[PDB]
DNA sequence: TTTTTTTTTTTTTTTTTTTTTTT
DNA sequence: AAAAAAAAAAAAAAAAAAAAAAA
């Protein structure tokens, strides 16, 4: 009779404890002094099969409810405040209580083995509540046995390969609780191979940070969903801190920030800048130096976007920041990009009072700069004072030159800059900007860059000519002189007629360049020709037979510089410097252009050859249907599955063609159908093959929705009113059931009839088309022998087709 | 001329990889049953609650390939010369 | 007797941020 | 006053119905 009395004083507590969490106190109370009046008089046995009875009635309960989400809290709670009481006991002094370390141990035990016995159960609604209920209980369970230990692992290691999604994150939710500095190799597996994304948020989120599983947390940064490339910002840098810093390697870091700063989600980037500008800034005392000096500056070209950031989220820390005339003379990196930054964010909004407060004059600027000139040409490391002498010309080059003297200053440091011979390219070409920045037109720039290089050149000579004692300069001269030729005709934008200095210097250092030994010469020469011929006409039909030879027979850089000053004299020019009395024809052409797509060798030159190819078909020059054919072709190309840059180039040009306008998608219908019958040929030959990557090429299926999506009058980007008359769509479905009697194999067949019915049907459409393609269903649904999945879609179409032509009918 | 070139930037932002991804009430504790734990435990029979083999591994990491960046932008600009803007989409 | 794939279609859950609630 | 539970919106993508083979 006490067993029943038992049972009602609890199922009394648990009805009383489904219903709110208010009073979750007082229950457990409860539950325990009759627990300890069940052991007192010896009956426990029956409080635990009662206890296990009515826990078990929460088992078959959905996901999706909070009367089973009380009873776990509770049981949770139990468990928790049973073992609270030991510890407490354990911690202060040594106090002999009446027996409950054996109680405890022996409840958990059983109510461990009572809810392991539907593990395995067919209902998943049973299995994620006793996962659950093992997760909530994990926390506070003690010391256990070795058997219960063995079969928890097995357990668990048999359900992480569930089936449902939400029982695997219980499933991790339990086993991040066995990890140590088997447990780990299982975590670090799910977090590469689980197809579900929540599982392997969670195995990130809750997976220690060691020396060995640091890098498989911070990899999920480049994760196929969005919330776990945020979280990995928002949650795992943020807890680490300042451990970024001394864990992190530094290329790691760099590449972790281009990930974030570059991300095509706004939540990535938002996250990112969050983390930046507040986290990593408040972590400090504020200061602004010690972030730049944790970042690597130089070797690197990320502040740039990081720093603007900053500027953008706190406003006050820019008002807080100086350069006296105390500092300087003694620069370092950051106080340089520092200064350069802020000026350039001053410069590109309208913040006038940090630029009348802050900035000096360009009488010291020039100063300031020609004493790091001296220091590093004429007298600290080389790297760092070329670092501070390139952000100063950075900063200097969009300056504000209105007093003359200023300007002069500026304009001598650059002539006295520019006239030596060790310095680098990048220093050569800030100081190219900075000079065509301190000019008054175009006629002073060009005619300063050309006295330069003359006066090089004849140094060159006249100190040859002077050893001698005791009329072609060496090598090296020609090379800094086509190098600092460059980046002066990059900046040129006149007809050459105008410039006399630009033509002597053709047939002076750049034609007998042309055709010299030595490559690099050969590929400067071939650029600067190329900066030329993007100047005038003439020069241009003049110069395209070598560029060929070029394309045709050269190295790989040769080629490469070749193919874009083509791309760039067709982009400027047009079909001007083809066809016509004594011009190169453009079969020629199209046979190169042919040649250097085909050759997989190369990819860069099939990745610069498409986009110059997809430039020119955007445009109104290249009409013509075998290239845009064959620029198709080699999109769904299996050899060209390798090239990432020319799928993302392809994928990218053709829609934009396609919806550009009308015409384009009609050249693009007119090709579509042969283009895949030329695709479902290699399918047949790669599946067939036994020599290989069966997965590489898609499956005719996706092939042909893909090209019924670019053939859709409903994605154009215009849309006049005319656009539901026209029928573009129609005349390819017509020459796809055309060729279908080419087909071989049947899996093919069915797979292009199955993905029929997905046009566009409308009543503006027109008759006659609409007609033939009934007869061309009619013929194929007759003549031939299909399945039954083919058949019904061929007979829906079918249907929708007398429908549309009996509606058309009754009319006028 | 602008106009298109923001449209097709932010429509086809998301499909740069190409390939297959071109597409845009109250229980009753004191109700004792007794078929309640035989449907609750039982054995599974022929319903499985394990996931394929197949489906247990892939080369791929679920990562995200190296981007490119193809916008309006890069295919404006000229090559040899990013300063020049030749006249598309008009 | 499940299960399995393909096409076509329509919600569902999560996470962050606010209000109340219980000492 | 501090911590926990409940509710509304945005963000972002997984989920589901129908039909014909397959073990």
């Amino acid at each position: 009779d006490i067993n029943t009395k038992i049972f009602n004083s609890v199922a009394e507590v648990f009805q009383k404890a489904q219903g709110s969490y208010a009073g979750h106190r007082k229950h457990i109370a409860v539950l325990k002094k009759i627990q300890s009046k069940a052991v007192e008089q010896g009956y426990e046995d029956a409080f635990n099969f009662w206890f296990d009875k009515l826990v078990t009635k929460i088992l078959p309960l959905k996901k999706n409810e909070i009367i089973g989400d009380r009873i776990v809290k509770l049981v949770a709670a139990f468990i928790a405040s049973l073992e609270r009481e030991l510890i407490l006991a354990k911690k202060q002094n040594y106090k002999l209580t009446n027996d409950e370390e054996g109680i405890f141990s022996r409840f958990v035990d059983q109510f461990i083995r009572h809810v392991l016995r539907g593990v395995e159960s067919p209902d998943k609604n049973v299995r994620f509540r006793v996962l659950q209920l093992l997760a909530v209980i994990m926390d506070n369970i003690g010391e256990i046995d070795e058997s219960l230990f063995n079969l928890l692992i097995l357990s668990l290691n048999k359900r992480i390969y569930d089936r449902e999604p939400t029982v695997r994150i219980q499933a991790v939710f339990c086993l991040t609780k066995f990890q140590d500095e088997e447990a780990t190799r299982t975590l670090v597996a799910s977090i590469q191979n689980d197809p579900s994304a929540e599982v392997r948020r969670a195995a990130m989120l809750n997976l220690i940070n060691d020396n060995n599983t640091r890098p498989y947390i911070l990899e999920r940064a480049r994760d196929v969903n969005i919330v776990n490339r945020r979280l990995v910002y928002s949650r795992i840098l943020k807890s680490m801190g300042r451990k970024c810093f001394d864990d992190i390697e530094p290329h790691i870091f760099d590449q972790l920030i281009e990930w974030g700063l570059e991300d095509r989600e706004l939540s990535v980037r938002n996250a990112c800048k969050r983390l930046i500008a507040h986290d990593w800034l408040n972590a400090l005392d504020g200061d602004l130096i010690e972030l730049l000096e944790k970042l690597d500056v130089s070797r690197s070209s990320v502040c740039v976007k990081a720093i603007e950031a900053l500027f953008q989220s706190r406003p006050d820390i820019l008002s807080k920041i100086k350069f006296p005339e105390s500092i300087w003379k003694d620069f370092t990196v950051e106080i340089a990009f520092l200064f350069r930054a802020i000026y350039l964010y001053c410069l590109d909004n309208n913040i006038t009072e940090m630029l009348e407060e802050n900035f000096p004059e360009a009488s010291k600027l020039s100063e300031h700069l020609n004493h790091y000139i001296l220091l590093r040409y004429h007298h600290f490391d080389y790297n760092t004072l070329e670092f501070i002498i390139e952000q100063l010309s950075i900063a200097a080059e969009r300056y504000d030159y209105s007093d003359e003297v200023g300007r002069r200053s500026m304009l001598t440091v650059v002539r006295n800059m520019l006239a030596l011979t060790t310095l680098s390219e990048p220093l050569i070409k800030i100081g190219i900007r900075v000079m065509k920045s301190l000019s008054i037109n175009e006629k002073d720039f060009v005619t300063m860059a050309i006295e330069i290089i003359n006066d090089i050149r004849d140094d060159d000579i006249e100190k040859q000519e002077q050893e001698e004692k005791i009329k072609e300069a060496s090598s090296a001269t020609i090379v800094l002189c086509l190098t600092r030729s460059s980046y002066m005709l990059e900046l040129v934008n006149t007809p050459l007629t105008e410039n006399i200095l630009i033509a002597s210097l053709m047939d002076t250092l750049i034609t007998p360049a042309v055709r010299n030994t030595a490559p690099n010469i050969r590929e400067l020469g071939v650029k600067n020709l190329g900066l030329c011929c993007l100047l005038d006409v003439k020069l241009a039909i003049d110069n395209m037979y070598i560029l060929g030879m070029c394309v045709s027979k050269g190295n790989a850089s040769l080629k490469y510089i070749a193919l874009q000053v083509i791309v760039d004299i067709f982009s400027v020019h047009g079909n001007t410097v083809v066809d016509g009395e004594g011009k190169v024809d453009s079969i020629s052409l199209h046979k190169i252009f042919y040649k250097v797509l085909k050759n997989n060798g190369l990819p860069e030159c099939q990745v610069i050859a498409a986009e110059g190819l997809c430039k020119l078909f955007l445009a109104d020059v290249f009409t013509d249907d075998d290239l845009f054919e064959t620029l198709v072709l080699s999109y769904f190309s299996p050899i060209n599955s390798s090239n990432e840059a020319l799928v993302q180039a392809f994928a990218f040009c053709i829609p934009v063609y396609c919806f550009s306008h009308p015409a384009h998608q009609q050249r693009m219908s007119r090709t579509a159908a042969d283009i895949l019958l030329r695709l479902c040929v290699l399918w047949d030959d790669l599946q067939s093959s036994v020599i290989v990557d069966r997965e590489a090429m898609l499956k005719p299926n996706i092939i042909f929705q893909q090209l019924l999506f670019w053939t859709d009058p409903r994605n154009l980007v215009n849309q006049t009113g005319s656009t539901k008359k026209d029928t573009v769509q129609l005349t390819f479905l017509i020459d796809v059931l055309k060729i279908y009697a080419q087909i071989e194999k049947k899996e093919i067949k069915k797979m292009i009839i199955t993905n029929i019915n997905a046009i566009f049907l409308s009543s503006e459409q027109d008759y006659s088309t609409l007609k033939e393609l009934l007869e061309y269903s009619d013929d194929i649904a007759e003549n031939d022998n299909l399945d039954n999945v083919s058949k019904n879609a061929l007979d829906k179409l079918r249907n929708n087709l007398n429908s549309l032509i009996e509606e058309i009918n009754e009319r006028s | 001329e602008k106009d298109l070139m923001a449209y097709f930037d932010e429509n086809l932002n998301r499909n740069w990889r190409g390939r297959e991804h071109w597409k845009v009430l109250e229980i009753d504790f004191f109700k004792t049953d007794d078929s309640f734990e035989d449907k609750v435990f039982a054995s599974k029979g022929r319903t499985k609650i394990d996931m394929p083999i197949k489906n247990r591994k892939n080369d791929t990491h679920y990562l995200l390939p190296d981007d490119f960046h193809f916008s309006t932008d890069r295919i404006t600009r000229l090559f040899i010369k990013p300063g020049q803007k030749m006249s598309l989409f008009s």
